[PDB]
């Protein structure tokens, strides 16, 4: 999930935006 | 884990940001 992704390690906006609707 | 309790707070602020008018879902 986000949480396992971005909270083990620091996302960009990029990545960020692949959560988006 | 509180850490990623608090990560998560941090998450959906990024993603009100990023998303604007497309909107999110969020689901731990
Ligand atoms: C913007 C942001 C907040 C928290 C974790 C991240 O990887 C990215
Ligand atoms: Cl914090
Ligand atoms: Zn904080």
């Amino acid at each position: 999930g986000i949480v396992e992704q971005c909270c083990a390690s620091v996302c960009s906006l990029y990545q960020l935006e692949n959560y988006c609707n | 884990f509180v850490n990623q309790h608090l990560c998560g707070s941090h998450l959906v602020e990024a993603l009100y940001l990023v998303c604007g008018e497309r909107g999110f879902f969020y689901t731990p």
